[PDB]
Parts: structure tokens; C-alpha cells; sequence
């Protein structure tokens, strides 16, 4: 009561997310943007 | 009904031509296909 209600708590808008990391998948994998269900990489076994 | 009556004969009250009434009510041909949004992402054709 003693101006103890004027004192709002300002609450940071910045939401901080706990479980955010850089994705080390993305990074050390190769990432490749595609149009389709299915995609076929050929990978040559080798023999010559 | 035309009647035919003669001359000096009393007229009868022919019968009045009648209205019929057709209803021709309206109704909703739909078509509801749930596609999936994998075919229309996926696919080059625009499936859509």
C-alpha cells in the first residue's frame, strides 16, 4: 500500500529459451534444400 | 373443362384450369479431398 503498488516489475520481453543451441548436426553435415519426398545422392563405391 | 350448352339452357360453372407448382430445390455437390500437404510441397506438379 505504501507505494509499494507503483513499482511494476519490468518483465523482460526477451523470453530467455533454455534449450536453445547452435545445431552441430547442420554444421558439420552437409545441408541440402530440396523439392521432393525423396532424395537420391549417388555414391560411387568405387572398383576402377 | 369447354361445355357446350344450348340455346335457351341454363350455363353450368365449368371447371377453373388448375396450377401446378415444381420445387426445384438447390443442393450442395461438394468435393472434399483431403489432400496432404506432403504431395503439394513435394511434388513439381502443383497438384493443386
Amino acid at each position: 500500500a505504501d507505494g509499494g503498488y507503483t513499482v511494476i516489475p519490468e518483465l523482460n520481453t526477451e523470453i530467455m529459451r533454455m534449450l536453445t543451441d547452435e545445431s552441430t548436426m547442420r554444421r558439420i553435415c552437409t545441408v541440402k534444400k530440396i523439392s521432393s519426398n525423396e532424395f537420391k545422392q549417388l555414391v560411387s563405391a568405387g572398383g576402377a | 373443362t369447354v361445355n357446350h350448352g344450348e340455346e335457351g339452357k341454363t350455363r353450368e360453372q365449368t371447371s377453373t384450369p388448375q396450377i401446378n407448382e415444381v420445387s426445384i430445390k438447390l443442393y450442395p455437390v461438394y468435393a472434399y479431398p483431403r489432400t496432404t500437404q506432403e504431395i503439394v510441397d513435394f511434388s513439381d506438379v502443383d497438384i493443386l
